């Protein structure tokens, strides 16, 4: 608008650890 | 129908059986060398096969579409099979050996009431002397009628190690058997072997006659010895790993011997109880029509 | 039937279903289909759905 | 004039389709499509859950 | 609901009722650690119809990843195929070949 | 402009005439026998056209790119035309006969002004004596010009039933037709005729000269009688259905008498008071000048 400027960013990490599930898959 | 061609089916060539060397298929006859064998100081004699009660059960023709050719294969390769030994499916099959039925079947492997166009089949006359022997098998897990498993095994052996002074005597030494490996290669053959469409194998081991059989045996003495191993593997007890060099090989404990469960539970395929009781009643049948 | 030709994750479902709609004995289809009654008028017109 | 029979929107049918579900056997992968691709072939998935 | 074996030889000759039969095809079985059985379970009844003229399919669930469980069945070919009219009246089929 | 072939502009091929005879083509002469001729006791005499008035409406160039062969095909065949008599779009086509006159009729059936490189047509002589004597229809509908109806009728039927001895003589027994049917044949037929370019058979019928034309005439006497009889539909009062064996059955009622309307309003095609004035206009100049 007034004055060029530079900024930076830093690709973010996210995990949870494994939860669980009670709901089963195959047969 | 195709009718059937005189020197088996299985000289047809459009179905074979071919296992996966990993990135390149192969021969079962190329794949059984990289196997060798170690002979331990232990001793089976060949014990004679009993004589099997010929009681198949009754017609009773519930509309289902039955896979009975798909269910067979699965039993015995298979991967942690279900319900395996369950009655219905065997019983609509031994409708199949009756003079005059409007019941064929399908020559990739599923049974159909009366026909169909769009589907070729075996001749009716094949099937014929097949489901007079393959019906038997339905009722193998009955207390009264059931068969043996610690001591057919005594057969599976010879097969698969067996030196040809071997089974040319009656006692062999108990093998060890060992050969290369890519890690996942015990149940990698096994997710393999499962689409052979065995039901070809096995329809015209009943149809071939006193020539055409000489000649049967002499050819497919491998494809019968590679659904033995895999079968064998599931069996025989501890599965050892040896890291030399920069190979990788895996030992199979015992070649000739029910420990009676586990294999490895992870290393290989598992064998459950209703299983043995499947697995022995069809080598019971296989192995004395075989010789 | 038929109609959930690729929509289920049930895989070994999937296969028949294949299979069935390529033998050319049989062919599926919903929709605004052709017809021998066709443009003959009385009041308005006569479709096939 | 007489008025013997009467229209309707849809048709109705003689024979319809039932289920029984197991409230325990669910897929870890939530698919997707396009909205004619769900229209189309929508509520036929929701009776083969 | 549950009937007994000895009301099963009073009941009047043309009053129907309804008794149930389990299925039992889609059933997670057990963990590899948990307690044994003992002597178990006997079945009193069996129709010999069979009782299942309603099917289409059964059991839409994957075993392993890639094949279909011991026993289940899909749609047949013939509620799959939306024919032609008659030459001249109704509805026709394929035809085949 | 493909010139113009000698024999014809109907022996080229590229634009023929084949009616849908349900899943399969046909021909017209292949068609023409499935029906067959019921004798009734009324008798039609066959009475003498009177001449047209030469007077077609004069030069006024609109610009509408009219589709002049479009809307003649439709108003005699087509399934209820509306505003088929209004006049500005045969006003425009008169032009068309003018020696020297930038304005060419399209192969496809289109008029324009000037021209086009990337359409082909007719040569503007052909043409020529083309709209001499179709241009007049133009103003069919003139209270002091228009033409009969009720008697022009006397020619339709020996055509469509005419016995070789009936046109030979000069009376003919009112006939009876029916034919096998299909349900929604009587509209099929209608629908399809749309498309036979009729614009190449009468372009023709104006060109052709002593030798030629005797060729032409005893070749399509089918391609003429097909679209005399789909005409000769719309006409004839009470259409009644024969259900017999297993077969369905269409009767047409009269071949030979302008009933004056309905036909049926469901089971066929149907004629306004708009179209009387027109296909009867019509039929006074291909008869005359056919016969």
């Amino acid at each position: 608008a007034k004055i060029a400027t530079a900024s930076s960013a830093r690709q973010t990490d996210v995990e949870k650890p494994a939860d669980v599930t009670f709901t089963i898959e195959n047969v | 129908m195709l009718q059937q061609p005189t020197g088996g089916y299985t000289t047809l060539e459009q179905f074979a059986f071919t296992i996966r060397n990993d990135g390149t298929n192969a021969t079962p006859t190329q794949f059984l060398q990289l196997l060798s064998y170690e002979a331990t100081e232990n001793e089976l004699v060949k014990k004679t096969i009993p004589t099997p009660e010929t009681h198949l059960p009754s017609a009773r023709n519930v509309p289902g579409n039955v896979y009975i050719e798909d269910a067979i294969t699965q039993a015995l390769f298979g991967i942690s099979a279900q319900n395996v030994n369950a009655h219905g499916y065997f019983s609509r099959l031994s409708a199949l050996a009756l003079p005059n039925t409007s019941a064929r079947l399908g020559l990739d492997g599923v049974i159909y009431n009366s026909e169909t166009i769009n589907i070729p089949f075996y001749d009716p006359a094949a099937v014929a002397n097949f489901a007079a022997t393959y019906a038997k098998l339905g009722n193998a897990s009955t207390p009264r009628y059931r068969a043996d498993m610690i001591d057919i095994y005594a057969h599976v052996g010879l097969e698969l190690a067996g030196t040809d002074a071997e089974r040319a005597a009656g006692v062999m030494p108990v093998k060890r058997a060992k050969f290369d490996s890519w890690e996942g290669s015990l149940i990698s053959l096994s997710r393999d072997v499962v689409n052979w469409k065995i039901l070809a194998f096995l329809i015209d081991l009943c149809s071939l006659e006193g020539e055409a059989l000489r000649a049967f045996k002499t050819r497919n003495r491998d494809v019968f010895r590679m659904m033995l191993f895999i079968m064998s593997t599931a069996v025989a007890a501890n599965v050892v790993n040896r890291k030399v060099t920069k190979r990788v090989d895996r030992v199979l404990e015992y070649i000739g011997v029910n420990s009676m469960r586990t294999a490895g539970r992870t290393a290989t395929i598992t064998y459950d109880l209703s299983r043995h009781e499947f697995a022995a009643k069809f080598l019971q049948l296989t192995f004395t029509r075989w010789n | 039937p038929a109609l959930l030709r690729d929509f289920t994750q049930v895989n070994w479902l999937n296969r028949d279903i294949t299979n069935m709609l390529q033998q050319a004995g049989t062919k599926y289809g919903l929709g605004l289909t052709e017809t021998r009654l066709d443009y003959v008028r009385l009041v308005k017109t006569i479709v096939g759905h | 004039l007489s008025d013997d029979f009467k229209q309707i929107s849809d048709p109705k049918g003689y024979l319809t389709y039932s289920v029984k579900y197991e409230d325990q056997f669910t897929k870890k992968d939530k698919l997707r499509a396009s909205e004619a691709d769900d229209r189309i072939v929508g509520p036929t998935v929701n009776l083969f859950k | 609901q549950h009937v007994d074996a000895e009301s099963i030889m009073t009941a009047p000759k043309g009053k129907l009722f309804h008794l149930q039969f389990m299925d039992g095809l889609l059933r997670p079985e057990p963990s590899a650690f948990d307690p044994p059985a003992s002597g178990e379970d006997m079945r009193l009844i069996y129709p010999l119809q069979p009782i299942s003229v309603a099917r289409s399919m059964r059991a839409i669930v994957n075993h392993n990843e890639v094949d279909r469980p011991r026993g289940a069945v899909a749609p047949s070919s013939y509620e799959m195929d939306t024919g032609t009219l008659s030459r001249n009246g109704d509805l026709l089929y394929s035809p085949v070949a």
